[PDB]
């Protein structure tokens, strides 16, 4: 409406206040409220209606008159300076990290205050989700799941620890399992956590820490499960990225009585480390403790990497302290270093072309002493390993050896490193689960923590599997939100109603459908006698010529993406928008070739620790299918349990206390799927206010007679007086529900003509006396029917 | 944004932004469809390969130059040249830059209109202009007077310009050099028993036309020493391992530029077309057309030019007249360095034909 404030797109704050002083077909001439005369232009989809009272905050976001992402951004801007870091959006908890310890919130008196209290009546906190998940376990007769997203530094580690604290305090009577995850956190900071372009410490796996509950409601055990891993990162990294952190912390923290036994050298030597960044994280004090022979030329030129918490020299010490606490001796700790060092001496093995004698490939002469120092770490013979890295062993039933091509041997040598390190991380997790064996199993409350929608300027194959994992989790997110709203309307007595659902199945079919999907073409290209990346890119727009979820790079508005040639990349639209991916090295990173001749050699090792790691047809196997198959084992498990979605917000780039950046927070609202769920709720009734809320707001505008009434009869009389439309306004059980922009329309009816409103209250005065009679008459008949129940029941005792 | 100078070569299409060094993309203009059936199953094959890829895939395609005798074969193939050039070589969208395009002098109407019109609707450039390749070579050499030579495979031209006005009455277009020199070389290499008749193989002929050929000081005296036992032969090596030894024909092929009677065509040599265009200009101006004779185009890069041209002109020209023939290095990129200087200057920004003005005016604005 005219004259009414709208939100305006301001680059430094996301949205600010502003008014509309001219308009065109597609654009609005926006004049800011605080900066008059600045008068810019904005499009129809870039403006949002603002509320009249903007100085107030709400605990529950369904109490807003205008529910959008600009009024959600202003609600968590006001709450940030009131130190209210938790915010209730239906079944979604929005938690904002303050980087400081707030008083009394983690208190045990606070924990027993929340215990058993109804929902929504207590202030938002993370203990109000954990108490709800215990009650929607035992009552429901179904297991539960807490889903934690967000980027690194957003508080997703700290929110996980408060969940496990509440279960071993409020309901668990004893069981000290809570901090055994926390105490062996540096093991997963080495093995699983790596370095990405926008994050220094990022988890690259689906952490599923589950807590077993028995039928008697006691904590009987826990279990840690892991899903996904970046197979490519193990052997080849991007620009300025690192590999996993155990390949830097072992290099930085190793002593010289360990270096003589593992034959370690500086990272420049090793091909699985020199591709990316070789620099260590350190501080001034630990920079003095790093030995000269551990330093690479890049380390000499550019020095240590700066982080306030990461220290690759000092956290190797706090890793080996944690291996003493968890359950590992020094001999078993050394065997977890012999496997890591064997991977480093595998990547330097090169393959030339054979001298016409029987076809195939042979090893290079510069790779001879490098094989001798690697085969004793793997427990195998150097003459048998040379055959196994060059031949395809089969039978004619004699057993023949048929040599492989040069490119197939480079892919098979890196496939051994993507198999040994894959089973090594599964051995670390299984060893940790044997340090706290569960007593029994029945019901479970687990925490799924994984990285959010993460993307860079030029996206890789590693980020393609992350954004594909978040799209499938976005499908299940909106599926659980629609089910909660349909059983809210029924619970308030409004019954069933039609709501429009948004589908993303066409984006899923684009990526993973049989024969036509992007991952299906990628796995087929490996089978060709000559694989290409130009043939892969052209095949995507061969089979998918139409569709809106996919375009050419030149169609993008961004200049950087317009420099990409047609056969060098593609743009795939996801829930968080249009994300471009380049296709160079995509097939190479997907191609894995672990075959019989090498799979049945590392299992046959003379070393015993190596055989413990590994517990015709198919040759090259299906590599692009393992990423779909492993994810389906988690999605159907999430469908079998309840869900508790906790979205974690990072408020500023520096990660320092009391700083709000609305050009970085708004980007995480649109990359969390929060804005998508607010679009869904416009289809229903997004604005709802309890009877006590509408009594505190509107009693001053009413006559003194109407003001004397109780909140439910005050609202019932007010709804009847005005004569409101039944499809727009709905009278619930504890709340009044509204269609979009009709709580706002309601607020203007109360601010309109006092004499007209007084006359409508006069006209409903007979009905109001009759309603107030029947209220006390049927309440006295209620006490008499409960007196007749006490007698009827005690007649059968 | 930065303006883009894209030269409609006869060769050898040339492309690079405005200023200040050298072209970014140069490639042989060829489009080639695959003449044999594929059996690989990928399939992985393109519908039409452009250069450079069509010069790496010789012998399985049928090479077709899209511009022949100074005029384009069809705009269906020409659009693919343009699309390939902007997108997969230069990596730029036409909506980002005002462009500068080139043409050939004495080219039939309505082929500048149809070009301009199609390019505005297909590529949606915000502004454009079309300059003849010969005029641009004045700027490249830093001259303001002289006769300008745009000589590419297979149309040469002779345009006289005087400080700083052009003379319409003396403009000469010869369809003589260089693609007919390529065809003639193939006809006198068959005389030594090497059969290169096929379209792909014709490119190899073009490559030996570049590297091994030379111009004589005097034909008759080079022919005399050819009859002698002393070797003029140079040995070329061929992709299939063959060794080709050419001698006599080595100086015969370029000499055609001074004697077209070798091809049997009636037209007169560069020698005489230079003189006869000068002697179609007014008396006072003739004085400064001599000594501003500027050669341009890649087909003038033979070693014996310009000092053959010099000796021949000095013999026909009036006695005691100062004659210097200007031939710098890099003549193949002369045109591009010309265009670069032009499009950077004020006020020529306002000489460009912009889209709104073109939309109102239509094809009649061109001239």
């Amino acid at each position: 409406e005219d004259g009414k404030p709208v939100w305006a797109p301001h680059p430094t704050d996301g949205f600010q206040v502003g008014n509309i002083v001219d308009i065109g077909p597609d654009s609005l001439t926006i004049e800011p409220l605080n900066q008059k005369g600045k008068t810019f232009l904005a499009l129809i989809n870039q403006v949002f209606p603002a509320e009249e009272d903007s100085k107030k905050d709400v605990e529950d976001n369904c109490s807003l008159m205008y529910l959008n992402e600009a009024t959600l951004l202003h609600n968590i801007k006001v709450r940030y300076s009131k130190d209210r870091i938790y915010t209730y959006v239906a079944n979604i908890l929005i938690a904002v990290n303050p980087y400081f310890d707030i008083p009394k919130i983690y208190s045990s008196e606070t924990i027993k205050s929340y215990q058993g209290k109804s929902l929504g009546t207590m202030p938002p906190h993370v203990f109000a989700i954990a108490d709800k998940a215990f009650r929607d376990m035992k009552v429901l007769k179904l297991s539960q799941s807490i889903i934690v997203s967000g980027e690194s530094g957003a508080g997703k580690t700290e929110n996980t620890k408060f969940v496990l604290r509440y279960l071993t305090e409020s309901y668990g009577t004893g069981q000290d399992i809570d901090d055994r995850i926390v105490e062996a956190n540096p093991l997963l900071e080495a093995f699983g956590n790596a370095k990405t372009v926008r994050n220094n410490n990022s988890s690259r796996f689906g952490k599923f820490v589950e807590i077993h509950f028995n039928e008697k409601s006691s904590v009987v055990g826990g279990f840690v499960s892991h899903y996904l891993l970046e197979k490519s990162r193990i052997c080849v990294q991007g620009k300025e990225e690192r590999n996993y952190h155990i390949f830097y912390r072992l290099c930085a923290g190793a002593s010289e009585d360990i270096r003589e036994r593992l034959h370690l050298s500086s990272p420049d030597n090793f091909r699985y480390l020199n591709r990316g960044c070789t620099r260590y994280f350190a501080n001034k004090e630990t920079d003095k403790q790093i030995l000269q022979n551990r330093k690479s030329p890049e380390y000499l030129k550019a020095g240590s990497l700066k982080d306030p918490l990461l220290d690759d020299h000092g956290d190797f010490i706090r890793m080996c302290t944690a291996m003493k606490k968890i359950g590992l001796d020094d001999e078993e700790k050394l065997d977890l270093f012999r496997v890591v060092a064997g991977v480093l001496h595998l990547g330097n093995i090169d393959f030339e072309e054979a001298g016409s004698t029987s076809g195939g490939c042979n090893l290079k002469n510069k790779s001879t002493q490098a094989l001798e120092y690697c085969a004793e770490l793997l427990g195998l013979d150097q003459d048998d390993l040379r055959v196994s890295l060059t031949t395809r062993v089969m039978l004619t039933t004699t057993v023949i050896k048929v040599p492989l091509k040069v490119e197939q041997a480079n892919n098979a040598r890196d496939a051994l490193a993507k198999t040994v390190y894959s089973h090594l991380f599964d051995h670390v997790v299984n060893r940790v689960n044997q340090c706290f064996p569960f007593e029994t199993s029945s019901y479970f409350i687990g925490v799924l923590d994984i990285a959010g929608f993460e993307y860079f300027e030029h996206n890789s194959f590693e980020q393609f599997c992350i954004n594909y994992c978040n799209e499938k989790l976005q499908q299940f997110f909106n599926e659980r939100i629609l089910k909660e709203e349909q059983e809210l309307y029924q619970k308030e007595g409004l019954g069933v109603n039609e709501v429009h659902y948004v589908d993303n199945q066409d984006c899923i079919d684009l990526i993973e459908a049989r024969l036509v999907g992007i991952l299906d073409i990628l796995d087929e290209e490996n089978r060709l006698p000559q694989p290409s990346d130009q043939h892969f890119t052209s095949a995507v727009h061969q089979k998918h010529k139409d569709h809106f979820r996919l375009s050419i790079p030149r169609k993008s508005k961004l200049a950087i993406h317009r420099n990409i040639r047609d056969d060098e990349g593609f743009i795939i639209r996801h829930f968080a928008g249009a994300v471009c991916y380049e296709t160079t090295q995509f097939v190479e990173k997907n191609n894995d070739a672990l075959h019989m001749s090498l799979e049945s050699l590392i299992c046959e090792s003379r070393d015993k620790f190596i055989r413990e790691l590994f517990e015709g047809k198919l040759s090259f196997i299906s590599v692009g299918n393992k990423f779909k198959t492993q994810l389906n084992l988690l999605l159907d498990k999430l469908r079998s349990t309840g869900a508790s979605f906790i979205r974690c917000i990072k408020p500023n780039l520096k990660m320092t206390s009391h700083h709000f950046e609305g050009a970085q927070i708004l980007s995480q609202l649109q990359c969390s799927g929060m804005v998508s769920v607010l679009d869904l709720m416009q289809g229903g009734f997004p604005s709802r206010a309890s009877f006590h809320e509408l009594y505190n707001m509107y009693k001053k505008y009413m006559p003194d007679k109407l003001a004397r009434l109780d909140p439910r009869l005050f609202c019932k009389a007010l709804f009847k007086a005005l004569g409101l439309n039944e499809i727009d306004y709905k009278f619930g059980l504890t709340k009044v529900f509204f269609r979009p922009g009709k709580f706002a329309e309601f607020d203007q009816i109360m601010k309109s003509d006092p004499d007209h409103l007084a006359e409508l209250v006069k006209r409903v005065n007979h009905w109001l006396i009759c309603s107030r009679w029947k209220k006390v008459q049927w309440c006295s008949l209620s006490v008499i029917k409960l007196k007749n129940k006490i007698k009827y029941r005690a007649e059968a005792c | 944004t930065t303006a883009l100078v894209c030269d409609n070569g006869s060769g050898l299409v040339k492309a690079g932004f405005a200023g200040d060094d050298a072209p970014r993309a140069v490639f042989p203009s060829i489009v080639g469809r695959p003449r044999h059936q594929g059996v690989m199953v990928g399939m992985g094959q393109k519908d039409s390969y452009v250069g450079d890829e069509a010069q790496s895939k010789r012998g399985i395609l049928t090479l077709k130059y899209p511009i022949e005798h100074g005029i384009i074969t069809n705009w269906d193939d020409m659009e693919k040249i343009w699309h390939h050039t902007f997108y997969n070589e230069l990596r730029v969208a036409p909506e980002e830059h005002p462009t500068l395009l080139t043409e050939a002098p004495l080219n039939p109407k309505a082929n500048r209109e149809k070009m301009t019109q199609i390019m505005f609707e297909t590529f949606n450039v915000p502004a454009m202009y079309v300059a003849i390749q010969a005029v641009l070579s004045l700027y490249a050499s830093g001259r303001t007077t002289g006769i300008v030579l745009d000589s590419g495979d297979g149309v040469t031209h002779n345009v006289p310009i005087y400080e700083g006005y052009a003379l319409p009455h003396a403009i000469m277009r010869l369809d003589l050099a260089g693609r007919d020199l390529t065809d003639y070389l193939m006809k006198i290499l068959t005389e030594r028993g090497y059969s290169f008749v096929t379209t792909a193989e014709r490119e190899i002929v073009r490559d030996i036309k570049e590297k091994l050929c030379y111009v004589a000081l005097d034909f008759e005296n080079e022919m005399a020493t050819a009859a002698s036992s002393s070797s003029l032969e140079k040995s070329y090596e061929l992709p299939d391992g063959q060794v080709i030894t050419i001698g006599n024909e080595r100086f015969r092929c370029p000499e055609t530029l001074f004697q077209p009677s070798f091809i049997g065509m009636e037209s007169a040599g560069i020698h005489e077309t230079t003189y006869n265009s000068i002697m179609k200009c007014d008396i006072d101006i003739r004085k400064d057309l001599y000594a501003n004779n500027v050669m341009s185009g890649g087909t003038t890069m033979y070693p014996g030019i310009a000092d053959r041209m010099q000796k021949e002109i000095t013999a026909l020209a009036p006695s005691t007249m100062k004659i210097k023939i200007i031939a710098p290095p890099e003549r193949k990129y002369s045109v591009w360095i010309g265009g670069s200087i032009l499009a950077s200057l004020s006020t020529f920004q306002q000489m460009w034909i912009t889209k709104q003005e073109y939309d109102e005016a239509g094809p009649s604005i061109v001239h």
